[PDB]
RNA sequence: UGGAGGACCGUAAACGGUAUUGAUCUGCAAAUCAUUCGUGUGACCUGCGUCUCGUAGUGAAAUGCUAAUCUAACCCGGCA
RNA sequence: GUGAGACUCCCUGCCGCCGAAGGGGCCAGGUUUCCUCGGCAAUGUUCGUCAGCCGAGGGUUAGUCGGUCCUAAGACGUACCGUAAUUCGAGUACGCCGAAAGGGAAACAGGUUAAUAUUCCUGUACCAUUUAGCGUUUAGUCUGACGUCUCAGGGCAAGCCGAGCGGCGUCGUCGCGCCGUCUAAGCAGCGAACCCCGUGGAGAGCCGUAAUGGCGAGAAGCGGGCGAAUCUGUAAUGGCACAAGUCGGCUUCACCCCGGGACCCGUGAAAAGGACAGCUAAAUGUCCGUACCGAGAACUGACACAGGUGCCCCUAGCUGAAAAGGCUAAGGCGUGUCGGAGUAAUUCAGUUAAGGGAAUUCGGCAAAUUAGCUCCGUAACUUCGGGAUAAGGAGUGCCUGCUGUGUAGACAGCAGGUCGCAGUGACCAGGGGGCUCUAACUGUCUAAUACCAACAUAGGAGAUUGCAAACCCGUAAGGGCUAG
């Protein structure tokens, strides 16, 4: 239970909501040309450089 | 650049060689007294001085200022310390050394008048008043040298308290270690012959020896003035 | 919730009763040093407190005047008496009690 | 500048209506005083207290207790939740 | 009144806390210093042997509370007493 | 204790925080300076000619 | 009686790292494991904070250590 | 059972693991891993319907818990001055920051969710400021505020015993074993030690302590004041199978209160804040954190890594000196995440081994021996401290009945009977001695081939310097040593 300030937790929240798959409708719209993005990660890996 | 010596490290001011100043009680000096003035104070406590390993006296003066004084032997709680050119020449009083009779023991002696006290401040040491002259007064230092001082230089009458502190042998590295924790001095110390040549002029060699004479010239530059510095002579007296 | 399966202590109770009686406690059962089983300062504390309370009550109830009480108190402090019984025996042999 | 974004309508947030409390998503830059004044001006009901928390979506949620009974139901009906 | 001073025990004195360490010479020095410092010291204010060391160079009388600065291990040194006797002789002569 | 993997378990802290000015995690928490942009040392942006090659 | 000591024994508390020249040696591990060992009220061990650094620092001194790098670290530049 | 599919996912039972850590709490760190549902291409050292994986949705509520406030070592800013100059530099002055383990205003029990709960709800409290009224300084003191070692007294969480009551287990015989028999803050009351005040007058000496001690410079004795932890009541209706819910006793660490002593060439922080004059009412108490892991799978070491961070702080019964080791609770697990089969050599790690007993080998390397406690007894040499557990001998279980010390817990001892090859029966647990070299000793060291005779050390000696010093840093301004 490390203790974050408001901004550190906001940056963690942004990192968390960035770690989502591309929407299926985006894949349909681009005709399978956009299927991923570079901000995918896993929590148990090389950590965030955010906080 | 074969590395700098311990003395150069200390001159640099790194934490390893700095005094733990926050541990100390007071910057011991005489109370400030204007020309042709006096002040009286009473001793309220005798305290341990960590910076000297000798007692200090806490004095409440008439002017409302409380000051730590270098304690002379026999100074007691409730004593009235007088400081001035007209003060009675008694143990614990701060008087000019021109008013001290020959053969009296003084301590905490000013280098110049109103300097605060420079000489004769370690536990048990004292100075003796030898001669009086019109412009100079001479005292015998704890080192044995004769010092010609201004007769207006102030000094507390008596000897410094804590006599015999080093009569007890350390007996043990740990006891001296505990003393050295309150000082700036590095403890313990490696002999120079045990070092490598990059670390000291005496370092290196297949066997331990300086390789050069240990008496060094007074002209030798920093990083070289090691061993017996400008020694008049060496050895035990024949 | 299934019942907690404790640790039954009945056979420890039988052993503790025997040990209270002074059995199952011989030299082949002792493992700690004499001093870890009976610390010496506690022994002295109980001994001297018993002796001092006995002397205080004897001085209070008129069986012992202050002059001999002082000497007996110092003797007890000096380990001259093993217990209260030894002190009473010395009192009765020396006739130091102001009998009436 | 209104601190109130919209009522939070989840299962736990809807469980507040049965205790006369109402949960809002609010501006994270605003505080409890601003939230109270904004809600009291927005719906005209006296607010007993404000509880606020920040989430891992970067939002700020405020739970408002009201003084007048049924005020949470009246606001939830005015908005269209109920 | 004192310890069981055995047939061999009167050498180490208080330096028996060191065991066989530090050599005989320094053990003797420390033992002699302890014997001198633990001795009764008469109070110059009430004249009874109740002066004990309260700290390094600080001495207090257990009876009258008289606290003063003295030697590190001795309440009164010979140099300080020499100063006192010089001043006393001067005061008497006049 | 080995200088390798064992001593690398004590890595539960930081020497550099996120920089207000530039966003780089280069703000030395002891010297109070950003080693990337110079924030906390200068009002200007940290730049050196040796950050590229001699343009010839 | 008392309770001192860089006192003793001793913990798979903690710290260290003797010997097996054992296991392992594309390892569990870019130095670990087992057994066996040293210290364990003190020059003790340790958390967090803080300071001292490149011809400089730090070193109870081995050229040891200064981010798996040390008889002058690392990055970029001089440099193709 | 589920499922298309089951060693591997779920339930019950049996059999196991850890049980002073593999359980509990939480820092840093992680950053959603938490919860629910739906999945199984990859990840998981096998499989998988499972999952810290994949997808979707949800989850963190504070005047009282922290941060926030204070200052510490020590940074940073401005100014001054230096510098060719600066974002560079020491010092000074003024500021300002610097501790989620120092200081510190105040809240508890119960319930509620799938996931939050001293935060939400119920009940019962408390603190701070502002305002209004009612009254006002004692002012500058005290407190905050302190080391190491050792010990007494008092209390208490945990623990244990007996009785009643209520359940469960066992029930071949017996009547035992286990679980429960509860209860917060707040409020009110009492007050041990210390200290102080009034009497008293104590020596061919008296009074005390565990110990040191105290006393005509006023002991004992007698009155008073001040003053703890805790305990008692109230809160007492809350939770409990609306099952009982009532009592006693013992002990008490590793926690709280209180007091004493010893040691120091070592002297053991500061500041905010608080107390000393406040009572009544109303209003206000913003901001940030809060999920979950905290590690043999949530951190770090590229990993679901036998390392490290953290064994950091806690821990029930028996044995036992014990937190050792063993066997068991509670709690956590059968995931230190491949299985089957049972048949060669060889190999890692163990058990045993006739007769011999170091003949092995560079070398007793490795292994074996001894081992707890009590009693007897203990050499050369020695710095008189030690050597020392030297060496070398004897005892030890169980049962029956007792004795002594002690307020007690307990501890020590005796007599008789008795079984085995063996009684510290397992566990745990020195092998010993003699003569040399070397370093006095405890200590330090080549992180990752050298733990040594090397380094250090106390001791001994020499040298410089009287302080605007010696020595040393800086280009300077100015510094270290030096609050000397
Ligand atoms: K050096
Ligand atoms: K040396
Ligand atoms: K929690
Ligand atoms: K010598
Ligand atoms: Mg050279
Ligand atoms: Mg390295
Ligand atoms: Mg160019
Ligand atoms: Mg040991
Ligand atoms: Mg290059
Ligand atoms: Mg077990
Ligand atoms: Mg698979
Ligand atoms: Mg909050
Ligand atoms: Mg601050
Ligand atoms: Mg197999
Ligand atoms: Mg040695
Ligand atoms: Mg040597
Ligand atoms: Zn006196
Ligand atoms: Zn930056």
């Amino acid at each position: 239970m490390s203790h974050n300030m408001k901004g550190q937790k906001k940056r963690l929240a942004k990192a968390h909501k960035q770690n989502t798959r591309v929407p299926v409708w985006v894949i349909v719209k681009t005709n399978r040309k956009v299927v991923s993005h570079p901000r995918r990660r896993h929590w148990r890996r090389r950590s965030l450089d955010v906080k | 650049m074969g590395k700098r010596l311990i003395s150069q490290n200390r001159g640099r001011g790194t934490p390893t060689y700095r005094a733990p100043s926050h541990k100390y009680k007071a910057d011991l000096r005489h109370p400030r007294v204007d020309e042709n003035s006096s002040l009286r104070g009473e001793v309220v406590g005798i305290e341990h001085d960590p910076a000297r390993s000798a007692p200090i006296a806490k004095v409440a003066f008439e002017n409302g200022e409380e000051l730590f004084l270098l304690a002379s032997e026999g100074i007691a709680v409730g004593n009235i310390i007088e400081c001035g050119d007209d003060a009675e020449v008694k143990p614990g009083n701060i008087v000019p050394i021109g008013n001290v009779p020959e053969g009296f023991f003084i301590c905490n002696v000013e280098s110049k008048p109103n300097d605060g006290g420079k000489f004769v401040r370690s536990s048990g040491v004292y100075a003796t008043v030898v001669t009086h002259e019109a412009t100079r007064t001479a005292v015998s230092m704890p080192s044995g040298n004769i010092k010609w001082l201004n007769p207006k230089c102030r000094a507390v009458v008596g000897i410094v308290a804590g006599s015999g502190r080093v009569d007890r042998p350390w007996l043990k590295a740990g006891k001296k270690y505990h003393k050295m924790k309150t000082r700036a001095a590095k403890y313990p110390r490696v002999s120079a012959v045990a070092m490598n040549p990059r670390d000291h002029p005496f370092g290196g060699g297949a066997w331990k020896h300086p390789g050069k004479p240990t008496t060094v010239s007074r002209n030798a530059p920093p990083g070289r003035k090691v061993g017996l510095i400008a020694a008049r002579r060496t050895g035990m007296k024949r | 919730a299934k019942p907690v399966k404790g640790v039954s202590r009945g056979r420890a109770r039988a052993l503790a009763a025997k040990r209270k009686y002074g059995h199952c406690k011989g030299h082949g059962s002792r493992k700690g040093k004499k001093g870890a089983r009976t610390p010496k300062k506690e022994q002295w504390i109980k001994k001297i407190r018993a002796l001092r309370r006995r002397l205080k009550e004897l001085r209070a109830d008129g069986a012992l005047d202050k002059s001999v009480y002082c000497r007996l108190y110092r003797k007890a402090k000096g380990g001259e008496y093993r217990s209260v019984s030894h002190l009473n025996s010395h009192l009765e042999s020396e006739k130091l009690l102001k009998k009436e | 500048m209104s601190s109130i974004n919209y009522p939070f309508v989840t299962e736990k947030a809807m469980m507040l209506l049965d205790e006369n409390k109402l949960q809002f998503i609010v501006d994270t830059r605003s505080n409890k005083k601003q939230i109270l004044e904004d809600v009291e001006k927005m719906y005209g009901f006296k607010v007993k207290s404000v509880r606020t928390m920040t989430t891992m979506k970067g939002m700020k949620k405020a739970v408002l207790a009201f003084e007048e009974p049924e005020a949470a139901h009246e606001i939830a009906t005015r908005i269209g939740l109920m | 009144m004192a310890k069981k001073f055995t047939k061999k025990g009167r050498i180490s004195r208080s330096a028996g806390r060191f065991g066989p360490r530090y050599g005989r010479k320094d053990r003797k020095l420390v033992a002699d210093l302890e014997e001198r410092m633990r001795a009764p010291h008469v109070c110059t204010k009430c004249a009874r042997p109740t002066v004990e060391r309260i700290g390094t160079g600080i001495w207090k009388c257990s009876k009258c509370g008289h606290t003063f600065a003295g030697g590190t291990y001795i309440p009164y040194t010979s140099v300080g007493q020499t100063l006192l006797r010089t001043m006393k002789n001067i005061a008497e002569a006049k | 204790m080995s200088k390798g993997t064992s001593s690398m378990g004590k890595r539960q802290k930081r020497t550099h925080a996120k920089c207000r000015r530039c966003g780089s995690v280069s703000f030395n928490v002891h010297t109070k300076q950003c080693t990337s942009c110079g924030f906390g040392k200068t009002s200007r942006m940290r730049t050196y000619k040796w950050q590229a090659k001699c343009k010839y």
